[PDB]
C-alpha cells in the first residue's frame, strides 16, 4: 500500500543547499487531488511545515522561510524534491515528507519516517561495535556502539529475524562530542549454545556497515 | 498566524479507561483541526481530520470534538498500546502550524528492574578505553537510580544514562549505563559493581563481577 521515504545527506557543511529527496510507493503525484508536503522537526522542538506541492504543481511555502525553499516534482509524479538554501545549525532536525489526504485541505494521512540532517563543521566518524557479552532462565546479551558522529545508527538483530526482548536505547552524547549506544536482547539460555546472535549496525553518514557476532 | 497549544503536555493513564486531551487555537480554525499519534519506530498516524472526521482504519474509540477556538480527542477503552505523543494541527489558515503535543504514560503495575552488568570487551581495551555497562530491563514506574562502584567507591561524574521509551505491549521502561574510564585505572581495579534503588526491590541490589574472570 501507501509508502514515502526521506532520503539526504546525513551531514552539510554550514551555509551549504540542503537537498532532499522524497520517494512513494501506492500512489502518484498525476493522480487529480494528490499532494506532498516536507514538515520538519528540530532536536526536542515541535513540527514545523515548510512547503507542500499538489499534482498540478502549485506550490506552498513557509513564509519565514519562503526566500529559501524550493519544492519539485517530477513528471510522473513518483518522487518529490526540497532544497533548503544556505543552511546554519537552526536546520538541523528530522524532516519527514507526508502525503496530503485531500485535493485542497492540508492533512497528512501518511508520513514517511524522516531522515535526520546534522549541519556541522564538524567531520563524520565512523562507530566502533564492541560485543556485550552474555554472563549467564534468560540472559541478557547486546551490542556497544561507540564514538560515532552524527547521529543516527540503525541496530537490527538478525538481519531482522530478531525483535522479541530488544531495547536500543537512546543515543547518548559523550563528552567528546561523539555519540554511544547500546543495543540490548534477552533470550533464553539455553538457545546460546544452539543460536547465534549478530547485531547489524548502519551508520549512514560514515557509510558503516558492520555485523557483529555476539558469543557467550 | 495561528497559536496551537495542547494541555496538558503530560498524562498518565490506566487501561481500560476513558481520557481526553486538548487543543486550543489562538484565533478561530473553524473546524479545521488534525490530530496524529506518534510512537518510536513508527511512522505518523492521523487519526482525526476537520475537528471529528473519524480516519478509516482508526478504530471507533477515538473521537473528536470542539469548533472555532476549542477542540478535544477523546480516547475509550485505553489499550497499553495507545503510549504515544499525540499532537494537532490547524489545517484551515496558512501557514499550518502543530500542537507542542500531549505525551501520554499508560499506568500498570509496579516492576522491579532485572539487573545485568557488563564488563568491556577485550577488543575495546586494545584502545585505551573502557566502558562498563549496567542494564535495567523491564521496570515501572520511571523513577530509579543507579549507584557505581569500583572496589567499593562511589563513582561520581563519569557515567551516563539513556531511557527508552515506554514498551508499547507490557508498559514498562529498560534503561542503559555506561561507565567509561580510560584502560590504565581499569586495569588498576578489581570489583565492578552496578547498585539499583527502585520501588520494586525491597532493598538495593547489587550487580558486580570482577576483571579478568
Amino acid at each position: 500500500q501507501v509508502t514515502l521515504k526521506e532520503s539526504g545527506p546525513g551531514i552539510l557543511q554550514p551555509s551549504q543547499t540542503l537537498s532532499l529527496t522524497c520517494s512513494f510507493s501506492g500512489f502518484s503525484l498525476s493522480t487529480y487531488g494528490m499532494g506532498v508536503g516536507w514538515i520538519r522537526q528540530p532536536s526536542g522542538k515541535g513540527l514545523e511545515w515548510l512547503a507542500h506541492i499538489w499534482w498540478d504543481d502549485v506550490k506552498r511555502y513557509n513564509p519565514a522561510l519562503k526566500s529559501r525553499l524550493t519544492i519539485s516534482k517530477d513528471t510522473s509524479g513518483s518522487q518529490v524534491f526540497l532544497k533548503i538554501a544556505s543552511v546554519d545549525t537552526s536546520d538541523t532536525a528530522t524532516y519527514y515528507c507526508a502525503r496530503m489526504g485531500s485535493d485542497y485541505d492540508v492533512w497528512f494521512d501518511y508520513w514517511g519516517q524522516g531522515t535526520l540532517v546534522t549541519v556541522s563543521a564538524a567531520s563524520t566518524k565512523g562507530p566502533s561495535v564492541f560485543p556485550l557479552a552474555p554472563s549467564s532462565g534468560t540472559a541478557a546479551l547486546g551490542c556497544l556502539v561507540k564514538d560515532y558522529f552524527p547521529e543516527p545508527v540503525t541496530v537490527s538483530w538478525n538481519s531482522g529475524a530478531l525483535t522479541s526482548g530488544v531495547h536500543t536505547f537512546p543515543a547518548v552524547l559523550q563528552s567528546s562530542g561523539l555519540y554511544s549506544l547500546s543495543s540490548v536482547v534477552t533470550v533464553p539460555s539455553s538457545s546460546l549454545g544452539t543460536q547465534t546472535y549478530i547485531c547489524n549496525v548502519n551508520h549512514k553518514p560514515s557509510n558503516t556497515k558492520v555485523d557483529k557476532k555476539v558469543e557467550p | 498566524d495561528v497559536q496551537i497549544t495542547q494541555s496538558p503536555s503530560y498524562l498518565a493513564a490506566s487501561p481500560g479507561e476513558t481520557i481526553t486531551l486538548n487543543c486550543r487555537a489562538s484565533k478561530s480554525i473553524s473546524k479545521y483541526l488534525a490530530w496524529y499519534q506518534e510512537k518510536p519506530g513508527k511512522t505518523n498516524k492521523l487519526l482525526i481530520y476537520s475537528g471529528s472526521t473519524l480516519q478509516s482504519g482508526i478504530p471507533s474509540r477515538f473521537s473528536g470534538s470542539g469548533s472555532g477556538t476549542d477542540f478535544t480527542l477523546t480516547i475509550s477503552s485505553l489499550e497499553p498500546e495507545d503510549f504515544a505523543m499525540y499532537f494537532c494541527q490547524q489545517h484551515n489558515e496558512y501557514p499550518y502550524t502543530f500542537g507542542g503535543g500531549t505525551k501520554l504514560e499508560i499506568k500498570r503495575t509496579v516492576a522491579a528492574p532485572s539487573v545485568f552488568i557488563f564488563p568491556p570487551s577485550d577488543e575495546q581495551l586494545k584502545s585505551g578505553t573502557a566502558s562498563v555497562v549496567c542494564l535495567l530491563n523491564n521496570f515501572y514506574p520511571r523513577e530509579a537510580k543507579v549507584q557505581w562502584k569500583v572496589d567499593n567507591a562511589l563513582q561520581s561524574g563519569n557515567s551516563q544514562e539513556s531511557v527508552t521509551e515506554q514498551d508499547s505491549k507490557d508498559s514498562t521502561y529498560s534503561l542503559s549505563s555506561t561507565l567509561t574510564l580510560s584502560k590504565a585505572d581499569y586495569e588498576k581495579h578489581k570489583v565492578y559493581a552496578c547498585e539499583v534503588t527502585h520501588q520494586g526491590l525491597s532493598s538495593p541490589v547489587t550487580k558486580s563481577f570482577n576483571r579478568g574472570e
